[PDB]
């Protein structure tokens, strides 16, 4: 809806609404870019009128965020998909698409045929997945040199509680192995909340 | 719906409320004590050394003014007093650094400073306590 | 030459990537190809000249948002 | 009822059942539970504050450890995974040719934005980060490997790439491969119209 | 008056105008359309076929196209966007030649000889396949089950799309295979792999509960009568001022009917389809309790579909009140079968019934109408595709790609017509090749490279070849797995032909008041 409007229902009729949608969608996608990560600045976001939510989690916000656009629908949708999917990438999935929805459709009409355009993302969305799954190069709790202790330490070392990675490096090693709950379908994984974790000031 | 906001515009409105919150009570606070008057829409005077009164009684400025009466009641519960202190201290601490540091532009190195002064508080307090 | 430069440029990019001799558009033919081989032929120095001319023309001005103008 | 029948089938089996009070906290300790191996770690803080720190810092490894139990392939947290992918696929654009040449770069060149924003959020910003990330990756270093003369990792909380190769602050390949598929779908999803119209 | 001038444009305009923004079609083009009406009501729209049927248009020649949209559906089921998109193409030729001052009747004359020339060259480029040959029935339906809803399910539906026909198809080449022929009935529950070809006349209906007949040898009922009972069709001797009198009238009701429901069964009835209307309430529901207890299927206020098919395929007539018994005009039934798959849905399966040599039934099943319609919409065109092959054989490419072959070939005959219409016949012979380009339409920037490339390369496909608009790239479009029956587009021509021609016939001033 831009320019003199003879039509309703998000008709800027084409590239206008396309742009207006990439205006729409990205205008949602920006909350995350700053909210990305915990160091990502939280946003105090009114839920109704006096009900404020403070969230740097995007798809959590995108559930607060309400859908006034087809752009607004799907990003809330797809991020809330990724949200209920995991919770890791709720923020993340929101950022790049605003550019990715700023890009391919421009080629999609530059189609010899419209299909080959997004596949430039797709086999690349593969080519990365290949390269991604190829990565053990960082993020290893699969093995450390002392195995999980150092990895749990490197975890605790990447954090600060204060002095850490010492009994806590060890403590992570316990927690999973402390859990004999065998996750279904032969999963060698132990729910970390199934641990009895007790606390002393 | 679909919405986004920016930075100092949202940051200054904090001070804009936070300052005014911090203002008259610092003349009211301490042995020097003043009346913070409210003109009711009804036309009546409400004269306080307490900010929360005039705050609660009137239009709520959303970002800062909604925040402090809470931390006031947070503080009002803690030792029983010092709502006036918290609301003036924060807006005070929120003012000169921010734009200065936000023209230097950074949230975080400001954040660590809140603790160190709060820590430089603790020790010399309990030293000179 | 009445072409789409992009996919012209695209492949010739790849065809300077997977290629890399002269592959490039030829308006004379109205095609693309190795252009030196297409005999698209100009000395090098005129390149360097335009290069030096172009790269220098900008850099000065980008260093200027500050321009004084006086009738006096 | 109090007269309800009772049997020995309700007896729990431990080596000993002891109750130890410490820190001014006491529990009923079931020592060496004989039905299943059982363990409980008791945190020690300086205050109740310290424990929420250790507990969740643990929880960083913990869930990841389990998530690494969920995925052997475990990929660097932070956009340093993308800063590689934002180039290798940007390269994987050109030689592809034509429109996906156009497109695969659009893919990769846009992979750059996560690290910029994130470190901007951590005030580690862009050029430095994106330099450091892709200073690691080379032509000499094209390979995920496991080894770092290309450090493909990025600490999220730091916003600057660091030495943590083992940490539970990084995400496995589980949470990663998806949002690629997700985000591009959004570029796909909006497209889908045939015959733009209006109803009245 | 200048009104016939101004309005004939306004006719062409708002006709073409709406129709022009209507081309996003054929592939993930543009960006999704969320419609919020002039009354401000949110709709989310896409995939213009529905949109063509969704289409809500002010102005009449715009309303002409919603018709024209639906016109292609039953004629083909394929290329409904086609007849809608090309509608502007005739509307194009109008003004330009109306500008030219060509008398619009000449332009109106220009449509038929063209429509005479045009559909022929499509038949001239048409690709022959059969109406009864399960493979030719498969492939056309296959490509029409490839991009349609279900494919994995179509692997079941494609043969049923075919298998339904060999029943329906009358021997060899025959005018055959209507929508009345394959009986398409949704069934609640199951899935699409539960969707199955259920032969003959199978009446989907709501039968009260169970304890019903699943048992063989129905007398399938059509009943216009009430069981004549206290509080049903027969006088109540008991007036109610009292709770002893009010409890009395239902007892005499329910105690009476129990005889007729068995007598209803005594005809051999495992079905009586109630009159769709009410004689008072018509048949009391207290009656319908015991009708089904004797295993007689009852749908009270029966849906329209069963009444006809049972009077049509089965050929059932109403029967006398079972106090009079019946005329044995209950149609042929060897079964009343009410199946719950997923545990869902109530049904009447009639096999051992009169059938024309047509009326195969497909019972479309799914956990919801989604899964149901998933199969349904796909199999239906796959039928309608095969239906087109039946109604008109051979083939053409999908998505107006063959129209460009026509445009080249036709324009010559347009040219060599050298008549007053030939100009118009040339002008509109050139209004075809736009259609693949114009479907590309809405998506993007740095834009325009492929438009005439969506054209030229076909024109440089000789007259035999061009880009595949479905699959991509140049081939011989007519069979690429870019295909629709020859019948499909030759109608789109005819359909859009007189519609636009009617616009040329708009003169003076008309609003009926």
């Amino acid at each position: 809806m831009e320019g003199p409007l003879s039509v309703f229902g998000d008709r800027s009729t084409g590239e206008t609404i396309r742009s207006q949608n990439v205006m729409a969608a990205a205008s949602i996608a920006n909350i995350v870019k700053s909210s990305l990560g915990p160091v990502g600045l939280d946003k105090m976001l009114v839920d109704d009128i006096g009900d404020v939510t403070i969230t740097n989690d995007g798809a959590t916000i995108l559930k607060l965020l309400e859908v006034e656009h087809p752009a607004a629908k799907v990003l809330c949708e797809l991020a809330d998909l990724q949200d209920k999917e995991v919770g890791d990438g709720t923020t993340s999935v929101v950022i790049i698409a605003a550019e990715l929805l700023k890009n391919a459709d421009e080629l999609v009409k530059q189609k010899i045929h419209p299909t080959s355009v997004i596949s430039g993302y797709r086999l690349a969305c593969k080519e990365a997945v290949r390269y991604i799954n190829e990565n053990l190069i960082v993020n290893t709790d699969e093995l450390g040199r002392d195995c999980l202790i150092n990895a749990a330490k490197t975890s605790m070392s990447s954090k600060i509680i204060g002095i850490n990675g010492d009994f806590f490096a060890n403590m992570v090693v316990d927690a999973v192995l402390a859990i004999k709950y065998t996750d279904i379908r032969g999963q060698p994984r132990y729910p970390v909340n199934s641990v009895n974790i007790l606390k002393a000031h | 719906n679909t919405k986004r906001e920016s930075g100092r515009k949202v940051q200054s409105g904090n001070i804009n409320a936070a300052k005014t919150i911090a203002d008259i009570i610092r003349t009211c606070l301490g042995p020097k004590s003043m009346m913070k008057m409210l003109l009711d829409p009804m036309g009546g005077i409400v004269m306080t050394n307490d900010g929360n009164a005039i705050l609660r009684e009137i239009q709520v400025q959303h970002p800062a003014a909604k925040s402090m009466i809470e931390i006031s009641r947070t503080q009002d519960e803690e030792v029983g007093d010092g709502t006036t202190s918290v609301i003036i201290l924060a807006g005070e601490m929120l003012s000169v650094a921010e734009h200065f540091l936000e023209q230097q532009m950074h949230p975080t190195v400001v954040i660590s400073a809140y603790r160190k002064a709060l820590d430089d508080m603790i020790s010399t307090l309990k030293k000179i306590s | 030459a009445g072409f789409d430069a992009t996919n012209i440029l695209n492949k010739l990019r790849a065809r300077h990537a997977q290629g890399g001799t002269w592959y490039g558009v030829d308006i004379n033919n109205e095609d693309i190809a190795d252009n030196f081989e297409a005999f698209v032929w100009e000395p090098a120095m005129v390149r360097i000249n335009a290069l030096t001319a172009a790269s220098e023309a900008a850099c000065l001005i980008v260093s200027v948002d500050e321009t004084i103008k006086n009738p006096r | 009822e109090g007269e309800e029948t009772f049997e020995a089938a309700m007896l729990g089996q431990a080596e000993e059942v002891v109750q130890e009070r410490i820190c001014d906290d006491e529990l009923i300790l079931i020592k060496n539970t004989k039905a299943r191996t059982s363990a409980s770690i008791i945190l020690r803080g300086a205050n109740d504050f310290m424990c929420d720190e250790m507990e969740r810092s643990l929880h960083d490894a913990l869930c990841v450890v389990k998530r690494v139990l969920e995925s052997k392939s475990v990929v660097p947290g932070g956009g340093a995974v993308e800063a590689a992918l934002s180039i290798y696929l940007e390269n994987y654009a050109t030689s592809m040719g034509s429109r996906e040449q156009l497109a695969i770069a659009e893919f990769a060149r846009s992979l750059l934005v996560i690290p910029n924003t994130l470190a901007v959020n951590a005030a580690q910003d862009s050029t430095d980060l994106v330099a450091k990330l892709r200073a690691f990756h080379n032509e000499a270093q094209v390979n995920p490997e496991r080894k770092n003369l290309k450090w493909i990792g990025l600490d999220l909380s730091n916003g600057k790439p660091r030495d943590n190769k083992q940490a539970g602050v990084f995400e496995p390949t589980i949470v990663k491969v998806k949002s690629l598929k997700f985000a591009t779908e959004a570029a796909i999803t909006i497209l889908r119209i045939d015959d733009l119209i209006k109803l009245h | 008056r200048d009104k016939p001038a101004q309005i004939r444009f306004s006719n062409i305009s708002a006709a073409k105008a709406v129709a022009d923004a209507i081309r996003t079609s054929l592939g993930p083009k543009g960006m999704d359309k969320m419609i919020q009406d002039g009354k401000g009501d949110v709709t989310i729209t896409n995939d213009g076929a529905t949109i063509l049927k969704q289409m809500q248009v002010l102005h009449p020649a715009a309303r002409m196209l919603v018709e024209l949209s639906k016109a292609q559906d039953i004629e083909a089921g394929d290329g409904t966007t086609s007849v809608v998109i090309i509608a502007g193409s005739l509307l194009d030729s109008c003004t330009k030649l109306l500008q030219k001052g060509i008398h619009p009747t000449i332009i109106s004359e220009s449509f038929q000889k063209a429509l005479e020339k045009g559909i022929e060259i499509l038949t001239d480029m048409s690709r022959p396949v059969e109406l009864s040959d399960r493979e030719t029935l498969l492939n056309s339906a296959t490509t029409s089950l490839n991009s349609k809803v279900v494919s994995q399910y179509s692997s079941l539906l494609s043969p049923m799309s075919v298998n339904a026909v060999m029943k329906v198809i009358d021997p060899a080449t025959a005018t055959s295979v209507d929508l009345r022929d394959i009986k398409i009935v949704k069934k609640l529950g199951g899935t699409i792999d539960d969707c199955e070809l259920v032969e003959g006349l199978v009446l989907t209906q709501k039968v009260s509960n169970s304890g019903i007949t699943r048992v063989e040898k129905a007398k399938i009922g059509l009943i216009q009568f009430c069981l004549s009972a206290p509080k049903t069709d027969m006088d109540n001797q008991i007036v109610v001022s009292d709770y002893a009198q009010m409890d009395r009238v239902l007892r005499e009701e329910r105690a009476y009917i129990l005889n007729l429901v068995k007598q209803i069964k005594k005809t051999g009835c495992n079905v009586l389809l109630i009159q769709k209307s009410i004689l008072r309430d018509a048949l009391s529901d207290l009656a319908l309790h015991f009708l089904n207890k004797m295993k007689i299927m009852v749908i009270k206020d029966i849906e329209r579909e069963d009444i006809e098919f049972i009077c049509k395929t089965i050929g059932t007539k109403p029967v006398a009140h079972i106090d009079q018994f019946t005329a044995d005009m209950l149609g042929s039934a060897e079964l009343a079968e009410e199946v719950n798959l997923n545990g869902s849905g109530k049904l009447l399966k009639i096999t051992g019934c009169a059938s024309p040599g047509k009326t195969v039934t497909i019972v479309v099943r799914g956990s919801n109408k989604l899964v149901i319609e998933e199969a349904e919409r796909s199999i239906h065109d796959a039928l309608c595709v095969i239906r087109c092959l039946v109604k008109k054989r051979a083939l053409i490419a999908g998505g107006g790609a063959p129209e460009i072959e026509l445009a080249l070939r036709l324009t010559e005959y347009s040219r060599t017509l050298s008549g007053m219409e030939s100009y118009c016949v040339r002008a509109f012979a050139d209004a075809m090749e736009v259609i693949p380009s114009t479907l590309a339409e809405n998506a993007g920037l740095n834009p325009i490279s492929t438009v005439t490339e969506l054209r030229n390369r076909h024109a440089q496909g000789e007259k035999t070849a061009g880009i595949n608009v479905r699959k991509g790239g140049i081939s011989n479009i007519l069979e690429e797995l870019v295909v629709q029956p020859l019948l499909v587009s030759v109608s789109a021509l005819t359909l859009a032909t007189e519609t636009v021609r009617s616009i040329l016939k708009i003169d003076d001033v008309v609003n009926t008041r």
